[PDB]
């Protein structure tokens, strides 16, 4: 019941270790260790068989076998129902008292989810057999008065430290395309016809580390870019892209929203591999993927989706609903002021957001024979309640950057209020 | 007496706790003898082949009825029995005397009770092999030992007894 | 070579742990552990095979298989020639000297005996493989002068603590009868015809805890009652007796002696199971077993056999030989004084014992509509040498209770000396 | 960057050192929980059936080429894999708190590099199963834990990295 | 010399004691090396397949004669050999130096002697595998070691020798 | 590259433990043990298979199988490629730092050599799998700057303590003869015809401990005597020699040199077994081996070969090249002075050596009805530079004993300089 700032797709969440069922259903045993004595409980693996626990909201597709394959893509887990890993606990009772040693089997809880438009449509919980838990305490009195107690509710409880690690995986039903040659400063890729049938991922790497602008020729549809987790510093060839079938992906930036006309500004390192996910294009006209290495302080947009705002030639509110970046991340908006350019002529604007809070930076986009350049016009320490207006030259282009500071809703709404 | 329960009328499955040792089985696994500061160690593996449950059924509750109702609410011992588990105890003998310690299996006591008028009318019992427990005493060939040390005439719990229930349905 | 105060039957005696043969026949090995070093010897059970030792005075009947079955009835031993129980010894030598670590296999000695009329007619000794013995001491000098020593005598020696635990078992050749319904305050049981062919045991439980009088309608033959060890607090049904096939029995009270006309007064708890052993009745007339819950201070006879004395209408000594109870236990005698009742009329008596010593209590048996009642007439702190006479009303009935304090002989002789 | 080597032109087999843990495989073997001064122990056996190598070949260097050139200069891991080897770690939980430790396999990183103009042009990588490594942290159900403790996004060496080479011939 | 016994004329079976190490077999099982406070541990299992007896028969006493007469009076080693038994030794290496320890089997020496005129005329010998013994020495690659540490030229007993006899009949 | 003072034959040299290959080829693994934690590496022998390393200069004859058989004759090694011996290392990290634990497999290096006339004609190196090595140290910094390092040279290095134990073995291609009866004070043995085909060994024992003279009837060819290592105090019979097939031999004294006319004076103990190696005799006339127990101080020649000097009837240098005894051992020379005996008449001599240094003792050999006797004439603390001459009675016999103090060459040269 919390906001998950990620694009549509599959995710595997390591929800922590130390999970066990209620009513001692995972109790291995208890030892009464008398003073000056030592007790020990062992899982020697004389048999390597382990018993995983599985729960799914859709048996047909999110089957145990399917879920296991996802866990393999996320964390590369090899053994699901066997183990050669031994665990053992040892305790010595003091000279003054007796000790009670309770030992239980445990599980690591992995959650597999199908996340669509801020919502979970399917869910599976895989409990990977773990290395147990041991509770030692002062031995109870054999005389302690017995208290009738109703059995607890059927279920799990967490015993290990708090953990929540999200890892995205390539959607196995969307194909993967590959740009074999490390891309240079400029590159154009023709999107295959299969795009008409389903979204695909384009795997690639850059020849030179730096910031890049990535987009379709009409800034439509919106793109999403990921990093192949663990891809850096493995096999490498200067003239070819060495694939490692890494299906674990880290979301950098991008949106799913259909009408979100935009392009991406991201930081790319040559020693890594990346995936760009192109939505399904239900059109017969061939689309293209354009890559361009940007020199200049356009890098300030450091890993951001730049939304091009439409219909700015009116007065009042101008809203834009977009999937909100996570706390600390960016989301940008490009504005070409209505009217013709002649330094003097201007219009008054007031920038705000509505669901989520953040820090704003207003840039004046300029041109040079050395690429683009940004000139900071102003900064805003409060966007949810900003009232300070500002005048912008007509026919000029501005980019507003938002750094999310408070994630209250799945979507963040941007408002380019035109006072005049 | 032990048949008075503040429970509604019906059938219940009860977890009486872990740590139960059985009547007169005290020395069935043998004992160990050491001396002069030596460390003695005894251990075991409750392999499925040895660790066998003890059923005490009644008219209303037969072996099958007891098993399914226990493995439904509490730990499924039939499954777990396929995975070998070990335990051991160690103790240092006194500097100038002898140490004797013996081992015996511990159990989880489950009960299937029939209640009528806040009193137990029928009671089935199941002992599921848990782990083990050792008892030790220091000695010399002259010393006289209390026989309660070597013998347990009535089933009992070395830990505090428990009463965790759940009413059976249908 | 000591008195065993028990009725005829079978017994299994745990004679202790740490038994081993002479001349190092059970020596596993010796380790020379040099200073600042640690040594260890282990029985890891890479093989679960163990080798029991057996000796019997009658191979035909008291076979090893038979003996093992008895040991199973007594202590419920499951594994006789296998073990998964590991034992291991560890010792660290001080910085100043060397240590010698000798480790031996051991056995628990169980004795199976056929006890008849104060005598052992058959005997078997079962040596159950145990968990070893370890002797550590200062390492001997390699230069120590070698002393010619003759081998010791072939046999066993005990190394563990002193132990002697007697447990009786149902004689497997005498059948077991069962009184299915918990007996009420009054109950009569017809002894089956099979009684003509051999003794039998009658298994039962009482519906109400309290003291009971148990006997045959003519107080003949004498009965014996046992407790089923471990029978309490297991399966239970208020309308039925739940059997646990417990063949381990604890002798409460009773005699074997044929002419011992008597009845039993015992304390019975409803949560337990009991066995009454009825001797073989070589008669065609059906006998009966009568149970009667006694209210009143007749409970003072707390677990005792009440012997009814015969031929009291003469002067001088009146001896009665009966199997002696153990130190601390009782044996009672009922006396109806010869002559007619008329308060005043009396006769002088002097109570004594001859083989064993004890404490006596003389009771006057009275009647009430609330059952019987006892009135203490006198107590005797010495029965072997009592000379203090006492006058008893003729036609009145007295019960004398003896608490054994010294067990010198299998039989205790009671003497109701009539001075007048 | 990491492709600049002061080496003559040619092909080389390099031992990058022992102690390499792999990306996001941190908790694949499970974790262990203990408390109040109890000693916790976790161990494993790199049996040939589990301990499997990870090959990352390139155009010039295929799986076979990488293996033979490594087993020729350095430890022959194919042979050694037939002999089971164990390792364990133990730690005592704090007196009044909980201890959590998890295990993961370590590896020896081997590399087959193609050098041109003192720069690495091609790089194949091989990870040979070595032993294991445990990480522990003390905690209570309230504490917040740094996720770097549970996750490793990029392959790294827990010991100091190494560069021991030998030029390949023919 | 060693043939003078204060014994009546006849044949005897003698237990010469446990703790016998054999000539030049000192390093047959290998040695172990550690340093800087590390604890080194060496152990073994005298499994029936390895632990093999050494017979040294004479004209009057053949292998069979020796075995039956020993297993008749003393421990029956043929039976016991079916049950695996282990033993181990451990030692901590010095803080700033190296430790070397090697292992070798120990034995029980049995003898079958023919006596005439208070002197041994014939002597058969049997060595029954017992357990093991370790020897350790601290060192540095420069130190010179006494070769008696590594080599035993004549069979001997690390414990005190013994002479426990029993005259053979028929 | 050092002098090996032994006769021709086979030798097995234990060159030490802790041998391992370069470039971590025997590295089992490294553990990073963090502070307050304990780490352990184990060789549990879940598989008893071990992998020996072998190298030979002659595969045809000094095969691995052959070499193993030799190692069995030398040290009686049973298992070459299997082991049930477990080894394990344990280390606890201090509270202040991390520890690095590196563990390697190791080998004991056994060298098999065919030694002929001061030279090694064939050589094999057998590396017996050992019980490992463990190196613990302060954990290195993960940040430590990586240094390019060229791989070391292919080979072995020694990690264990310095050790060099030489053990000779019976040459398996030369037959063994046996003198069944313990030899008395005098004994003559006829050398079999097989001697014409190859050298043989004669196994025997003496009935009485003492010093003996052993030789062929013409003092040719030279003999060599060995002790059967471990032969003492095992099976024994007063009328027969009990063989133990001990093929491990300890060289006492003797030469290989063909023209070395001589006899041996050695100390023999009745509880031991000895081997005399008779060279191949390419003659059809039967030779003999004569044994004679010497009483007297001839025992002073305690384990020595007495070389009979020839051609002493000239002036100047009189050299004699013989295989040099080891430092501390003897080599003697018998001299009968040229000329007839008549107390007074004498000749001047000056004794020296040339390659090796030693201590000399000059004896006057005399006769008695109680055997021989020696009279010390003089001693020399320096033989390499002795100039002190001495006059010897003509027709008299002298024996010069040399105790080697410096072994510079395989051969020691003796010079009986005749000044007159
Ligand atoms: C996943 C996906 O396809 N996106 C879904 C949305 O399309 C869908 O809502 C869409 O709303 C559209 C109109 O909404 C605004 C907005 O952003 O809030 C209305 C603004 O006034 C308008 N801005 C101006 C000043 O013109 C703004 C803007 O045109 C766009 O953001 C593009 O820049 O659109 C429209 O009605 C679509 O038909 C409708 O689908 C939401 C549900 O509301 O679900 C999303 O998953
Ligand atoms: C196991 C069994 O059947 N009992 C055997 C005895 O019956 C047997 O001895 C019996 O002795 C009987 C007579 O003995 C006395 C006695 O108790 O000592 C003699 C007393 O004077 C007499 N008391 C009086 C005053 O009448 C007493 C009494 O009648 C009975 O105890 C009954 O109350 O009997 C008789 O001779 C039997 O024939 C004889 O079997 C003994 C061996 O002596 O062995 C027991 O096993
Ligand atoms: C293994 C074997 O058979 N021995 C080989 C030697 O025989 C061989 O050298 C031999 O040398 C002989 C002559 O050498 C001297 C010597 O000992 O140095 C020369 C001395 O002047 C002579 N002494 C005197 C004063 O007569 C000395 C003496 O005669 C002998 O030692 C016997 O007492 O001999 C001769 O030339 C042989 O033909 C020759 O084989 C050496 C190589 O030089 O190799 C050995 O293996």
């Amino acid at each position: 019941q919390t906001i998950l700032p990620y694009p549509n797709g599959l995710y595997v969440i390591n929800k922590g270790d130390g999970y066990m069922r209620t009513n001692d259903k995972d109790l291995i045993g208890t030892l009464l260790i008398e003073s000056s004595t030592s007790g020990s409980i062992i899982q020697p693996r004389l048999r390597n068989t382990t018993r995983p626990l599985f729960n799914t909201s859709n048996p047909t597709i999110f089957s145990q076998e399917y879920t296991e394959a996802r866990l393999n893509d996320a964390f590369n887990i090899q053994l699901f129902n066997t183990s050669t890993t031994l665990f053992k606990f040892v305790e010595e009772a003091p000279t003054n008292k007796n000790i009670s040693m309770k030992v239980y089997n445990t599980y690591e809880k992995y959650e597999l989810i199908n996340y669509q438009n801020g919502n979970i449509d399917d869910k599976a919980e895989y409990y990977l057999p773990s290395l147990g838990k041991c509770e030692v305490s002062d031995a109870p009195s054999p005389q302690a008065p017995v208290v009738e107690t109703p059995v607890d509710q059927d279920g799990f409880i967490q015993t290990g430290p708090n953990e929540n690690i999200i890892v995205g995986v390539i959607n196995p039903s969307e194909n993967i395309e590959e740009i074999s040659t490390p891309i240079p400063d400029d590159y154009t890729y023709n999107i295959p016809t299969s795009i008409q049938n389903n979204a695909c991922y384009v795997l690639f790497k850059v020849n030179t580390t730096g910031v890049y602008k990535i987009t379709t020729k009409n800034n439509l549809p919106p793109l999403i870019i990921y990093e192949a987790i663990g891809s850096s510093n493995r096999n490498m060839n200067s003239n070819n892209l060495s694939n490692d079938n890494i299906k674990a992906i880290k979301y950098i930036t991008g949106l799913n929203r259909s009408d979100a006309k935009s392009y991406l500004i991201v930081s790319l390192f040559k020693d890594k591999n990346y995936y760009i996910r192109i939505p399904q294009i239900s059109s017969s006209t061939t689309s293209q993927l354009i890559f361009k290495r940007e020199l200049g302080n356009i890098s300030d947009l450091a890993d951001s989706t730049v939304n091009i705002l439409d219909n700015l030639n009116t007065s009042g509110t101008h809203y834009y609903t977009r999937q909100s970046p996570d706390v600390g991340n960016y989301i940008s908006y490009q504005l070409t002021i209505p009217g013709d350019f002649n330094n003097i002529a201007s219009s008054i604007f007031s920038f705000r957001t509505r669901n989520n809070q953040g820090i704003g930076t207003l840039y004046r986009l300029t041109e040079s024979i050395n690429g683009y350049n940004l000139i900071t016009i102003n900064n805003y320490s409060d966007l949810l309640n900003n009232v300070e207006p500002i005048s912008l030259l007509n026919g000029a282009t501005y980019i507003f950057r938002v750094k999310v500071t408070e994630l209250n809703n799945y979507n963040i709404i941007f408002d380019a209020y035109r006072n005049s | 007496s032990i048949n008075n329960v503040n429970l509604a009328d019906g059938n219940y499955v009860v977890n009486r706790g872990d740590g139960w040792i059985l009547s007169r089985q005290n020395q069935n696994l043998g004992g160990n003898i050491s001396n002069n500061g030596c460390t003695a160690i005894v251990g075991d593996l409750r392999i499925r082949e040895t660790a066998t449950p003890y059923y005490y059924p009644t008219a209303s509750f037969n072996e099958e009825y007891i098993k399914n109702n226990v493995q439904n609410v509490f730990a499924n011992f039939t499954e777990a029995s396929e995975i070998p588990i070990g335990f051991e105890f160690s103790k240092t003998a006194p500097s100038n005397k002898s140490l004797y310690m013996y081992l015996q299996y511990t159990y989880i006591r489950y009960e299937i009770i029939k209640v009528l008028q806040n009193t137990v009318t029928e009671r089935a019992v199941l002992y599921v092999p848990s782990l083990g427990y050792v008892k030790s005493i220091e000695f010399n060939s002259e010393e006289q030992i209390d026989k309660n040390f070597y013998f347990t005439s009535q089933d009992k719990c070395i830990l505090n007894e428990k009463f965790i229930y759940k009413k059976i349905d249908d």
